[PDB]
């Protein structure tokens, strides 16, 4: 005799009713396996038949699944998931091998049939009615409606998620000796038990379960390791990701690119060096699905970087929290880091990257501290505690950088590692004028209408300079009379322009940026010695302002 | 045996469904052993997936505070639950709070968890509390009771405050108390052992009130009479640049958007070539006179600036390096009611979040006293930065309002 799992109460939409959908077009090889199915289904008490009085219906239809002769039915029970309320979804996050301490004994188990093992809720059973044609809608055909969770909707994922886990909530409590991961009808059981205890606590589990309606059939029943759990293979002291497949086809389109770059993520966790920079380039724009991207040089030279760490197979190792974390960055170019996390030497609990190009001006100190920040968020979900990080910036860099900066910024406890490229900052204003050194006034302007402008300069020394400039903007023209005052000036320069857009810019120390202008500038930056920016408003009448404004306006 | 009182939604708005955020192995222990205790005491019940409504919940402890105190994030939910101004259950504010000596604040919060919660309205409070590694699906909870943070319940308890108080409030007519949120605001002008002394007899007035129907032992202590404002300086400097006047230029053309009486055309007149910015230019007869009818109306207050209670409060802040921190709070741009500069504060010279969060905690107390709202922060600060940090310096029982911003300081206009 089975224990009943109370039902969950479950609403519509307010002011909505139920689904009315006609059955789709349906082949007969289609129409003929699943009236084999229906009838099952009612046998077993998961579906009841009556009909006439229930004006709901939801299209039913059939795909093969993978590689196998059988026949699956699947309800497009899209129209009911829009007028079914919403749930809030329990399962946050998704468990990571590396937060696994090391167990004497391990389980790994399944729940047979997960959703139809759950009652649906007395009053929202006759919305999930359907229909199916009889022979080729000849005669009038059998009506169902259900009785459990049914697959492809909305609520039966929560539904189930939520009951598993207050079956559950008895055993836990009175056998805090065990640990047990569930996901979704899937069960990791470990303990420092011995075999036989183990064996026999997960037995004492296996019938609890069978109480509430909930088999475990052996197929599923995983005894021997390696245990095969959410996609890796954990053996007792080192885990690995599954095999991976990467495409290996000659001519690439937009979206075996695509598969490949989420392959490389995947592969990311465990495999120290991915890169995917210039793999996702190539699908920068409205590229469809189907068009031939040819390979740059650069993509093919990082696709063939990727093999090569990927021939080798590697595996990571488990928890220990008597051990602190040690997380260590290092830079890989073109904004693209990688990280490994450990805790003791060359054995990583896992590993990741960091690639994302955030704003069209940046440089390596912002991307780091965003890399710190992504690699403390990881971590606190898999182990509950921040890490010790082991950066390539020394102290004195990052000293300057974060006391200068007028955002607020922060890095947690952290130590130097000599791991080149270090990141250092190229270029650093000076705070106060330059005696001595020439002082530019800059202005530029640019014609809204027919987008001609001018910038130049005029100078304390008498030194003076107007370019024309042709499709542009009164920005860029801003900036290119910042340019010219850098080409033209010596190692030490005052420069003094009313542009808060270029000052706003260039104080921020970008070491690269998608504007050429901008990186013509920072490569000047970075070759003189001392340089001074100043801002003064505009048409205030000030010094050179006032001159270097008629020049490029009028 | 206690009747609900009923609440409601804003018309056209739907609960609050905020992720959870992740949280550190100490704090998911704090909430799982208090909310262990709370249902138990049947403050809060279990719910399930069917209620589509979440709030996030971390921990936190006070100022020289070792142990944990639950924190709900119920920002979203106060802003759309009903205005209890309207409901006439809104707190009054008292313009003398901000006169007195000396002011404690007292965390009553504990004493909601007496009064029940409409029915109705209990689905809004739901939370759940994740756990390390996802071992576990989110543990999903709801509140029974007047939840501590919730907007709605210092409203619907002041009935019962005002009775604990009473034979306090007539013994000590000179002492004032306002309630905000989970707070007690107590100030007098006694001296301080005197004062110390008064508090510790509210809370055995507390404990009477606790025998008969985090903990209530803590308290801050304030001293509005001191506290004092950071106007807008213009430097003396003895010889000037011309980098010096050009800085003056701009900051007193910045400043003409708040005094209109500035005139910067005398001093523009020194700038009248192009000169190099080291160059020392003297003042004319002109321009001194202006430099100083310039610091005069710098000295004298903004016309027609006041406070509108029906206006939310903005603050801004900007970070001057070497710990220094200055700050604006104004309802309309440009008609600023106080500005202010903190300096050496925790975190000073190795930590910027914690100066800033310490310098948002002081903002938004100083701005319940004196005008009895939180104001909406623009925090100088990068969002990621934030998220990831700033939980792990709060320290007060409230959370208010922010967003976040760029604004490079092209001039050093609240700082020299
Ligand atoms: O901080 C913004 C960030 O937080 C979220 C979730 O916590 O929203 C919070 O921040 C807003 C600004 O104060 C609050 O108004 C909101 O109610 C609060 O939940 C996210 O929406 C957002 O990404
Ligand atoms: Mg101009």
């Amino acid at each position: 005799p089975i224990s009943p799992i109370e039902t969950v109460p479950v609403k519509l939409k307010p002011g909505m009713d139920g689904p009315k959908v006609k059955q789709w077009p349906l082949t007969e090889e289609k129409i003929k396996a699943l009236v084999e199915i229906c009838t099952e289904m009612e046998k077993e008490g998961k579906i009841s038949k009556i009909g006439p009085e229930n004006p709901y219906n939801t299209p039913v239809f059939a795909i093969k699944k993978k590689d196998s002769t059988k026949w699956r039915k699947l309800v497009d029970f899209r129209e009911l998931n829009k007028r079914t309320q919403d749930f809030w979804e329990v399962q946050l996050g998704i468990p990571h091998p590396a937060g696994l301490k090391k167990k004497k004994s391990v389980t790994v188990l399944d729940v047979g049939d997960a959703y139809f093992s759950v009652p649906l809720d007395e009053d929202f059973r006759k919305y999930t009615a359907f229909t199916i044609p009889s022979i080729n809608n000849e005669t009038p055909g059998i009506r169902y409606q259900y009785n459990v969770l049914p697959q492809g909707w909305k609520g039966s994922p929560a539904i189930f998620q939520s009951s598993m886990t207050k079956i559950l909530e008895p055993f836990k409590k009175q056998n805090p000796d065990i640990v047990i991961y569930q996901y979704m009808d899937d069960l990791y059981v470990g303990s420092d038990l011995e075999i036989g205890q183990h064996r026999t606590k997960i037995e004492e589990l296996r019938q609890h379960l069978l109480r509430w309606g909930l088999t475990t059939p052996d197929k599923k029943h995983q005894k021997e390791p390696p245990f095969l759990w959410m996609g890796y293979e954990l053996h007792p002291d080192k885990w690995t990701v599954q095999p991976i497949v990467l495409p290996e086809k000659d001519s690439w389109t937009v979206n075996d690119i695509q598969k490949l770059v989420g392959k490389l993520n995947w592969a990311s966790q465990i495999y120290p060096g991915i890169k995917v920079r210039q793999l996702s380039k190539l699908l920068r724009g409205t590229k469809a699905l189907t068009e031939v991207i040819p390979l740059t040089e650069e993509a093919e030279l990082e696709l063939a970087e990727n093999r090569e760490i990927l021939k080798e197979p590697v595996h990571g190792v488990y928890y220990d929290p008597s051990k602190d974390l040690i997380a260590e960055i290092q830079k890989q170019g073109q904004g693209q880091w990688t990280y490994q996390i450990y805790q003791e030497p060359f054995k990583n609990l896992k590993t990741g990257k960091y690639a994302r190009m955030r704003g069209a001006h940046t440089n390596d100190v912002k991307q780091l501290t965003e890399a710190v920040q992504k690699i403390t968020t990881e971590s606190i979900v898999i182990w509950g505690k921040t890490p010790k990080f082991k950066l390539p910036i020394q102290k004195e860099t990052w000293e300057t950088w974060w006391t200068e900066y007028w955002q607020a910024t922060w890095i947690p406890e952290w130590e130097f590692v000599n791991t080149p490229p270090l990141v250092k900052l190229w270029y650093q204003l000076e705070k106060e004028p330059i005696v001595g050194a020439e002082t530019f006034y800059v202005d530029g302007a640019a014609n809204r209408e027919t987008k001609l402008g001018k910038a130049g300069y005029v100078t304390n020394k008498g030194r003076q300079k107007v370019v024309p400039l042709t499709n542009t903007t009164n920005q860029k023209t801003e900036l290119q009379a910042i340019y010219l005052a850098l080409q033209d000036s010596g190692l030490e320069v005052n420069i003094v322009t009313n542009s808060q857009y270029a000052l706003g810019i260039i104080q921020a120390q970008p070491d690269k940026s998608e504007s050429e202008l901008v990186n013509q500038i920072i490569e000047q930056l970075i070759k003189k010695e001392k340089v001074y920016l100043a801002w003064v408003p505009a048409h205030k009448g000030i010094g050179g302002n006032e001159q270097v404004d008629k020049l490029v306006s009028a | 045996p206690i009747e609900t009182v009923p609440v409601k939604l804003k018309p056209g708005m739907d609960g609050p469904k905020v992720k959870q955020w992740p949280l550190t192995e100490e704090k998911i222990k704090a909430l799982v052993e208090i909310c262990t205790e709370m249902e138990k005491e049947g403050k809060i019940s279990k719910i399930g997936p069917e209620n589509p409504y979440n709030t996030p919940v971390f921990a936190i402890k006070k100022k020289d505070s070792t142990k944990w105190r639950k924190l709900v994030d119920f920002r979203e939910l106060n802003k759309r639950t009903q205005d209890f101004w309207e409901v006439q259950l809104g707190i009054p504010h008292p313009a003398g709070l901000k006169k007195k000596k000396s002011v404690t604040v007292l965390d009553v919060g504990d004493a909601y968890f007496s009064v029940p919660l409409d029915e109705d309205f209990r689905k809004y409070t739901a939370f759940t509390i994740p756990s390390i590694n996802n071992e576990t699906p989110g543990i999903r909870y709801q509140y029974n009771v007047l939840p501590q943070g919730w907007k709605g319940s210092p409203a619907i308890f002041q009935s019962s405050m005002t009775k604990i108080l009473e034979p306090f409030k007539k013994q000590n007519p000179d002492i004032v108390i306002y309630q905000y949120m989970d707070d007690l605001y107590v100030g007098s002008d006694l001296e301080i052992g005197q004062h110390r002394t008064k508090i510790e007899e509210l809370r055995q007035h507390l404990l009477r009130w606790g025998l008969t129907t985090p903990f209530l032992w803590m308290g801050y202590e304030l001293h509005p009479d001191k506290w004092t404002v950071q106007p807008i300086v213009l430097p003396e400097k003895d010889s000037w640049t011309v980098n010096d006047i050009q800085k003056l230029v701009g900051k007193l053309n910045w400043a003409s958007q708040i005094y209109p009486g500035i005139k910067v055309r005398q001093l523009s007149k020194l700038l009248r070539g192009t000169k190099a910015l080291t160059e020392v230019i003297p003042l004319t007869e002109e321009a001194e006179l202006e430099l100083a009818e310039n610091r005069e109306i710098l000295k004298e207050p903004v016309h027609g600036v006041y406070y509108d209670p029906s206006k939310d409060l903005i603050a801004e802040i900007q970070k001057q390096g070497q710990g220094q921190w200055t700050y604006q709070i104004y309802q309309e741009p440009f008609k600023n009611l106080k500005t202010g500069k903190y300096a050496r504060m925790r975190g000073a010279h190795t930590n910027d979040v914690k100066q800033l969060t310490e310098a948002v905690q002081k903002i938004t107390t100083e701005s319940i006293v004196i005008w009895g709202k939180t104001p909406k922060f623009k925090l100088p600060i990068q969002k990621e930065t934030w998220e990831t940090w700033w939980t792990e310096y709060w320290q007060a029982t409230w959370i208010p309002e922010w967003e976040f911003v760029n604004t490079p300081p092209l001039v050093k206009l609240w700082y020299q």
